[PDB]
């Protein structure tokens, strides 16, 4: 069915849905711990999404390092309110329900089955079609 | 060198061309006869190609008049042809050249202006050219017989004199002719903010008169509405003009809300805290029409963005606006009635809950509490805007229309809402759907006609029959007017005042049946 | 300078569609001077803001107030005088969209610039003259300070 | 500053202040209008003086003296437009309100009042009330 | 109307070309009628392609499976070369037309030069060529994508490479692959007018039977009986 | 009256757009008209196609051997493809 046969599964799928929420904030030690497990990490700590009153990184900000290359993707979270695409807040999302990967960076949205699962057009599918099987293998392991 | 070898050929082109003798022929002939050469063959060239098109026209036009066809058809055809040729070939530079050779256009202009079509020609020519001297002079002078807004506001004195004359006509217009008397003034005021501020300040000072200045205040609010329609924020105008300066918090809050053309929980919270304080600012301060329309579209369109912790705050401020009695002891609020507040807020709350729930059958379920609660006027306005936006959806009549019944409670129980209800149904009487066929469109139209006849029975008779006359003269087929007369003469009891006959019977001349029509015509002519 | 934009805003709504994230609120703010509409997601937990507040906003290309490029990398040990010292709330994001009212015939009069500070989204709508510093896929710093 | 006012207000089709005028002004310019207020066409002078209103209340309160002097200049221009906007807007930059005893020896305002005073007095009968009265309960409505 | 508005290139409104293209390209487009005839021919063959799609897809379903994701490749071209869509582009429309033409020459499924091989080549890549000409039309390339010359060349190279990577490799046991790909969903197929479905129906289709459980005729009507319930 | 081996005939308007009468209006837009279809039990395709005021083009069966006997080998190829595509895609799953 010209789609990925394997996607992200139970615990890590629920946990990455919770991780890429808009209000996930990680302090310095937490991100320094998490980047240990990122095999493809180039060793540069990204600039935090919030510098003052305290350095904090977003879950999407850390996940953007997991996304390889410069792939670009558009999907919708499972709880995407249809009629959001018609309202004034089209390209800004109140519920953060539209996932937009841009140049290998997750700039908005909450990932779920509809963007990391086995569905055709999912992020892992585009990762395979663009970066090849090896980089997608590393992408899977790093997400896990 | 001598231009003879070129200018003589320039003239001979207009001599030997087919058919030019009848003209600048004199000027070119003078340029040639002074240039010498062969002037004898010039006349032969002029008359050689004289095809006698003019006498051909004599024969043809007099034969069309021989045919018994109306010659005024020929007049309209010739006028349309020549006027269209002028408009297609009008040059503003040459109009200004006619101005340059002499300031006042010679008698050809003053003979054209006697013709209505040429007066309309000059209107369309000069309404778009605010700097062409001929065109500006013509439009201004014809106004002395549209006054162009650029020359209306070019100085105080012209603006003031046209302003006061036009405002006198508006006040003479009563409550109907303002529609024609106000725009010519309003669009004149709505061109600049300085002419604006001046006219608004004049109308504000005029409004202090208790001998009708309420109407000048009304017209000032209407001009402010139009200034908003031209995309100009007159918020701070109304602030510094009214008693906003008496309360800076209410000033900044309200003015921000008006400048955006929308509400917000912040300014609303400011006003809520102000009216929750022991010194509530004046209820006149918030009683502004567009502001209350913002309340309507916040509480009665689907959406807008809303919090429950502020839903009641919007509701309570609107209740304070619609309920509280402040008595002025020489501009001193000394007695504050807030006793008819809580019931009004409760009714507004329940009705807004229903309206923003996007109700039909559930309306009929709680129609008891509705017609209990429409007795509140502000609630009646809110339901009116809600049912307007629901029913104004394209093809809302193919799926439930109970909503049209509710106007019966509104208009009957609130006299001053007669103008809104008819001015709602004027849109609905023009409903047209390809899905709901012309049969169903006529069904809905006849239903709305019954509503308009009921509203006529409440006394709103002059504008009803005037618009019925206008749409018959236009749109409204003779079947609809006959059904109008059927329902009317089936419900209206004699005597019939001539203020109603003067429009109802001379449009009833088209038909004679619905026999009650014969009785009506005989009684109202005898 | 490196300041793409500066203004003073006032919060006209806090969380309009109802609370959807227990630490983040979508402020809607107006500007009195430039008359820009602002939507901005703010982490209220560390920087609590309530309704009717006022604050200076600044969108800057860099923080070192010398034109020196930031390098887009976290350096906790920076001796250069940072502009962030004059502000309470500092976020770092990327402009990812610049819409406008342009037609194929005429340029835009009104522009809407969208920025994503790690997920926290901002839109800034207003006249095009004040948003000429914004260009897509460029990094920006949002510097916000409450005003008394 | 004068050519700056030209480049921000050169368009004569807009006789209004441009939206966001305080931003299309600057506090430096709020002070510096006095240098070349009388240098532009009178239309531009008017648009500037009217732009004074949309500026924030506090920003005007800080530079109230500058707008006071600018209105004093506005009361001198030959075009009566500038004279009456100065007359109306004398008090705003420091008080926050406008003049309202505006029959101020201007024969044009004298014509307006001398006609419309008695015209309104004649038209008191069936004088269409403001549009606020529709939404109010009967007690305040009568009061 | 919408198709012509969105796809037919306009070379008669100078303002649009100034907004979308650099002034030298605008003068080049407006000056000579050769390029204008080329763009007219482009739109005409796109209209022919539209009719071909209409007869192929009578149900109007635009979703279709194809090798190369042209929109994603255009987006990657935009974000690799930092295309600014706010500025006029430097890409000739004629260069777009000739580039898509030579690219379509390069995409070969069946090779040869006799009429039979050429016709089979046209038919094999008909739908993808239609999609390519519609997606990379100079109208959309100049209006909404705004790609530069180097970006467009990179895009053509990537389309060529990915298409050549998409051709079926010889020796692949497509029979077994089809058998497994059609046998796997039978393990998920269950059973809930009333019509037989699931693995009984699949059985009967493969196990071709003279006795259907629920034989039927979805018979259609054409006259007024199609809409008239009484006549039906 | 009636053709044998036809024990029941259900008449209905399909609300799903797949069986709706899809046309291209003069503007070039796809419009899905709602038209009555009849679905029967038991098949005699030659007879029902031979009937009067019956669409002889769109009328089809779910019985593949009937299609082969009456229409041919390419017709039953296409009909078999559509039938097993239907039974696969009925549950929402997709296969190439």
């Amino acid at each position: 069915s010209n789609r990925p046969v394997m996607g992200i599964v139970q615990d890590t799928l629920t946990a990455v849905r919770k991780f890429t929420k808009r209000d996930v904030f990680l302090e310095r030690g937490e991100v320094m711990n998490l980047l240990m497990f990122l095999s493809t990490w180039d060793g540069k700590v990204p600039q935090p999404a919030i510098l003052k009153p305290r350095p904090l990184w977003t879950g999407k900000q850390i996940f953007s390092l997991i996304i390889p290359g410069h792939i670009n993707c558009i999907r919708t979270h499972s709880t995407h309110p249809d009629d959001e695409d018609s309202g004034p807040y089209k390209h800004i999302s109140p519920g953060d329900t539209k996932v937009v990967v841009e140049n290998g960076e997750l700039i908005m949205g909450i990932l779920c089955k509809k963007s990391l699962g086995t569905s055709a057009g999912s992020l892992v599918h585009i990762s395979y079609l663009e970066m090849g099987h090896d980089i997608t293998r590393l992408f899977y392991s790093n997400i896990q | 060198g001598e231009d003879d070898a070129e200018v003589q050929q320039e003239c001979l082109h207009k001599f030997s061309t087919r058919d030019y003798i009848m003209e600048s022929i004199f000027n070119t002939l003078k340029r040639y006869f002074q240039a010498g050469g062969s002037p004898e063959n010039v006349i032969q060239l002029l008359s050689e190609n004289y095809t006698a098109v003019a006498q051909t026209v004599n024969l043809l036009a007099e034969w069309l008049i021989q045919t018994g066809v109306e010659p005024v058809q020929v007049q309209e055809t010739v006028e349309n042809h020549l006027k269209s040729l002028l408009i297609k070939h009008f040059d503003p530079r040459k109009a200004d050249s006619i101005f340059t050779e002499e300031g006042e256009t010679p008698a050809w202009l003053e003979q054209m202006i006697a013709h209505t079509t040429w007066r309309d020609l000059f209107y369309k020519l000069a309404e778009a050219h605010p700097d062409c001297l001929m065109l500006n002079f013509t439009v201004k002078l014809i106004s002395d017989a549209i006054t162009s807004v650029s020359t209306a506001c070019q100085q105080l004195e012209v603006f003031s004199r046209v302003l006061r004359t036009s405002l006198a006509t508006i006040l003479d217009g009563g409550e109907e002719n303002l529609e024609k008397n106000l725009p010519e003034f309003a669009k004149m005021v709505c061109h600049g903010e300085h002419t604006y501020l001046f006219a608004q300040a004049m109308m504000s000072v005029l409004a202090q008169e208790e001998q009708g200045g309420s109407a000048v205040r009304r017209i000032a609010q209407e001009v402010q509405r139009f200034a908003q329609e031209k995309g100009h924020d007159a918020s701070q105008i109304t602030l510094a003009l009214g008693t906003a300066a008496s309360y800076p918090r209410a000033c900044q809050a309200l003015g921000a809300m008006l400048s955006k053309g929308a509400l917000n929980p912040a300014d609303i919270t400011v006003l809520f805290k102000m009216f929750t304080s022991m010194d509530p600012p004046p209820v006149e301060l918030i009683r502004v029409p567009a502001f209350l329309d913002l309340f309507m579209q916040s509480l009665f369109k689907p959406g807008a963005r809303i919090n429950q912790d502020h839903k009641h705050k919007y509701i309570h401020i609107l209740a304070y606006a619609a309920s509280v009695v402040e008595t002025w002891k020489k501009n001193k609020r000394v007695s504050i009635n807030k006793d008819e507040l809580k019931s009004t807020s409760k009714a507004v709350e329940t009705v807004h809950n229903l309206c923003c729930n996007e109700n039909a059958s559930e309306l009929v379920a709680e129609l008891s509490t509705l017609y209990q609660c429409i007795r509140f006027p502000v609630v009646a306005m809110g339901v009116l805007k809600w049912v307007d936006w629901t029913v104004s959806e394209p093809r809302y009549f193919q799926l439930q229309p109970v909503h049209l019944a509710l106007l019966d409670e509104i208009s009957t129980c609130h006299q001053l809402l007669h103008p809104q209800v008819l001015q709602l149904l004027v849109k609905l009487f023009e409903t047209e759907h390809s899905q709901l066929d012309v049969m169903e469109q006529l069904e809905l139209k006849k239903t709305l006609l019954d509503r308009m006849v009921h509203l006529l029975s409440r006394g709103y008779v002059l504008p009803v029959v005037s618009y019925i006359r206008k749409c018959l003269e236009k749109d409204t087929d003779i079947s609809l007017i006959r059904y109008f007369v059927t329902e009317v003469l089936d419900v209206i009891a004699p005597p019939y005042t001539s203020d109603f006959v003067q429009l109802f019977l001379p449009i009833l001349e088209n038909d004679s049946i619905a026999d009650p029509v014969t009785e009506f015509i005989a009684h109202c002519k005898s | 300078a490196g300041i793409l934009f500066e203004d003073i805003f006032d919060v006209k709504d806090i969380d309009p569609e109802g609370k959807k994230f227990d630490r983040v609120s979508r402020l809607h703010c107006e500007s009195e001077s430039f008359k820009m509409d602002l939507i901005l997601d703010v982490n209220i937990q560390i920087y609590p803001v309530d309704l009717g507040d006022k604050f200076r906003l600044v969108i800057a290309s860099t923080l070192y107030e010398d034109g020196t490029l930031d390098d887009g990398e976290y350096n906790p040990t920076d001796d250069r005088p940072s502009r962030a010292d004059q502000f309470e709330y500092v976020m770092y994001g990327k402009v990812y969209r610049i819409e406008g009212d342009e037609t194929s015939t005429e340029a835009a009069t009104r522009l809407s610039a969208y920025v994503s500070y790690g997920g926290l989204l901002m839109r800034l709508q207003g006249d095009a003259n004040n948003l000429h510093g914004f260009e897509v896929d460029s990094r920006v710093y949002l510097l916000m300070k409450k005003l008394a | 500053t004068g050519l700056w006012l030209h480049n921000k207000l050169g368009a004569t089709d807009e006789l209004w202040a441009p939206p966001s005028i305080a931003s299309l002004l600057t506090a430096a310019v709020i002070d510096n209008i006095r240098l070349c207020f009388h240098g532009l066409s009178s239309a531009v002078k008017l648009k500037l003086l009217l732009g004074t209103l949309h500026l924030p209340r506090r920003t005007v309160d800080e530079m109230k003296g500058a707008l006071m002097e600018i209105i004093q200049l506005a009361s001198l221009d030959s075009d009566p437009w500038v004279l009456m906007v100065a007359d109306i807007l004398k008090s705003f930059p420091d008080t926050g309100s406008l003049n309202l005893e505006l029959e101020e020896q201007n024969p044009n305002v004298q014509d307006i009042l001398g006609e419309l005073r008695e015209k309104v007095g004649e038209c008191e009968a069936s004088a269409m009330l403001p549009l606020e009265c529709q939404y109010l309960n009967k007690n305040a409505l009568t009061t | 109307k919408a198709f012509e508005k969105k796809f037919r290139f306009d070379y008669t409104n100078e303002r649009a070309l100034r907004r979308t293209l650099q002034e030298d390209l605008v003068k080049d487009v407006l000056s000579n009628a050769h390029i204008q005839n080329e763009l007219e021919r482009e739109f005409e063959r796109m209209r022919e392609d539209r009719e071909v799609l209409r007869v192929i897809f009578p149900t109007g379903d635009s979703k279709v499976v194809l090798p190369c994701n042209l929109l994603r490749m255009i987006w990657n071209a935009q974000k690799i070369f930092h295309i600014n869509p706010r500025l006029p582009s430097d890409l000739h429309p004629i260069k777009v037309v000739e580039g898509v033409k030579e690219l379509s020459k390069k995409l070969v499924i069946v090779n040869g030069d006799d009429p039979l091989s050429r016709q089979a080549q046209e038919n094999a890549t008909l739908l993808f060529n239609i999609h390519l000409r519609s997606t990379l039309c100079s109208r959309r390339m100049a209006e909404e994508f705004r790609l530069s010359g180097e970006a467009f060349d990179w895009l053509l190279g990537e389309i060529e490479s990915k298409f050549n990577q998409a051709i079926a490799h010889p020796g692949e046991m497509v029979g077994a692959l089809a058998a497994q790909s059609l046998g796997e969903p039978a393990t998920q197929m269950t059973l809930n007018k009333n019509v037989t479905l699931g693995v009984p129906r699949l059985k009967e289709l493969i196990n071709i039977s003279k006795k259907p459980k629920t034989p039927s005729l979805t018979v259609f009507l054409l006259g007024q009986s199609a809409r008239d319930a009484e006549r039906a | 009256q009636g053709i044998e081996q036809i024990s029941k005939v259900y008449m209905h308007l399909p609300q799903t757009d797949n069986k709706k009468k899809i046309i291209i209006t003069e503007d070039g837009e796809f419009k899905a008209l709602q038209e009555w279809i009849l679905e029967t039990d038991g098949v005699s395709l030659m007879r029902v196609l031979s009937e009067k005021d019956v669409d002889p083009v769109r009328t089809t069966s779910n019985d593949i051997v009937e299609i082969f006997t009456v229409l041919g080998i390419e017709a039953v190829r296409k009909a078999l493809e559509r039938e097993l595509y239907h039974v696969i895609s009925f549950d929402g799953s997709y296969v190439n």
